């Protein structure tokens, strides 16, 4: 029953803005503090912003201070995060997270029902925020032509944005397939490759096709990988 | 700002064994102001311990937390198969609140040498000004592995990119790719293209190579 649904991700231009939203339900929203935690490319967690039950106390992270604003609407169970002057380094998965339902003051007195943003017991599925200045580009699909077995694959090079999906033989081939995580290149474009190991004797008979699809650029490629 | 450094970066453990994670703080942190999280692949973080030693909701009693000052720990008494994930420490004794870099608890299997393959650039790609050579390291353990490119014996640097799969769910192995990207003109001026792999399961560095054109 207890849910936190984010909304408001996507592609942002350097210098642009974005407002995140989080709808809480299944609990007394009024009693809890809230926060946002981001997760960068191949990285860990970074505490971004947090506000307490009545939105009166609100702190931010060093790298985001002065650019971001957090706020809430208890009568409608929403918590927002305004993001101004975004930079490429801000590219991360943003999680809406529920803080405590209590707090302690400087005197060591614990206040029940007045939550804050120390730690987070409930986390949303998170939303991806991509901050790049790149135009949409379709990838170039290249063949990776072939102990006791043989390896072949496809090179999916220079595309934007994420993601692409790769399959072998329209989905008929799964065993041995390793589709690698994309790597961001110095140009801001992504590249990846998908490989599969097969019996070295089947090369002359069985045909192998890789199915590459990149929706944002309207690009589908079916490449037949041969010796 | 308070910096949190976790160690080790990777704890390779077998099921049923004891696991003790460590977090080090740049400054003194109050013992009752610390938290730990678990992070499975593709999932959101989940609170394990809060306020230093208190287990969160629905957390198995095999998890425990302790520490003070600049040294905090998380202990799994006996790791179950559903305990393999990344773990984050987090301080909130001082603002701005900070996390650790994370510690991946991996399934420790037996050592397995990688299968190694090398792929020359397609002619199709060469007909477009660039040349990419790919070295494939299939199914190996542990994941620590050195890949070195060489072009006419001269070993390369600053022009390659590695990518590694998540640990396999069926045989607990890793696969790695390395991509050497050259300009066509550079690719034309050399014959020998080699990928030298160093790994623990190899008594000596394995080399797969090819002569351009042949």
């Amino acid at each position: 029953e207890v849910q936190l649904v984010e909304s408001g991700g996507g592609l942002i231009r350097p210098g642009g803005s974005l407002r995140l939203s989080c709808k809480g339900s299944g609990f007394i929203f009024e009693n809890f503090g809230f926060g946002w935690v981001r997760q960068g490319p191949g990285k860990g967690l970074e505490w971004v912003s947090g506000t307490n039950w009545n939105g009166g106390d609100s702190r931010y992270g060093d790298s985001v201070k002065g650019r971001f604003t957090i706020s809430r609407d208890n009568s409608n169970n929403f918590v927002y995060l305004q993001m101004n002057s975004l930079r490429p380094e801000d590219t991360a998965i943003y999680y809406c997270a529920r803080g405590t339902d209590y707090t302690i003051d400087d005197q060591g007195i614990r206040y029940q029902g007045s939550g804050t943003f120390w730690y987070f017991d409930v986390w949303g599925r998170g939303t991806l925020v991509t901050v790049s200045s790149a135009s949409t580009k379709g990838p170039s699909v290249f063949p990776l032509a072939p102990g006791g077995t043989a390896a072949l694959g496809c090179l999916v090079k220079d595309y934007f944005p994420e993601p692409v999906t790769v399959s072998w033989n329209s989905g008929a081939l799964t065993s041995g397939v390793h589709t690698f995580p994309a790597v961001l290149q110095s140009s801001g474009l992504y590249s990846l490759s998908s490989v599969v190991t097969v019996p070295s004797s089947s090369l002359g008979t069985q045909t192998y096709i890789c199915n590459v699809n990149h929706k944002p650029s309207n690009t589908k490629v079916d490449k037949k990988v041969e010796p | 700002e308070i910096v949190l450094t976790q160690s080790p970066a990777t704890l390779s453990v077998s099921p049923g064994e004891r696991a003790t994670l460590s977090c080090r703080a740049s400054q003194n942190v109050h013992p009752r102001y610390f938290a730990w999280y678990q992070q499975k692949r593709g999932q959101s973080p989940r609170l394990l311990i809060h306020s230093g030693s208190t287990r969160a909701a629905g957390i198995a009693d095999r998890f425990s937390g302790g520490g003070s000052g600049m040294h905090f720990t998380l202990t799994i008494t006996r790791v179950e198969p559903e305990d393999f994930a990344v773990y984050f420490c987090q301080q909130y004794g001082g603002s701005p609140y900070t996390f650790g870099q994370g510690t991946r608890v991996e399934l420790r299997r037996t050592v397995a040498a990688p299968s190694v393959f090398i792929f020359p650039p397609s002619d199709e790609q060469l007909k477009s000004g660039t040349a990419s050579v790919v070295c494939l390291l299939n199914n190996f353990y542990p994941r620590e592995a050195k890949v070195q490119w060489k072009v006419d014996n001269a070993l390369q640097s600053g022009n390659s990119q590695e990518s590694v799969t998540e640990q396999d769910s069926k045989d607990s192995t890793y696969s790695l790719s390395s991509t050497l990207t050259l300009s066509k003109a550079d690719y034309e001026k050399h014959k020998v293209y080699a990928c030298e792999v160093t790994h623990q399961g190899l008594s000596s560095p394995v080399t797969k190579s090819f002569n351009r054109g042949e």
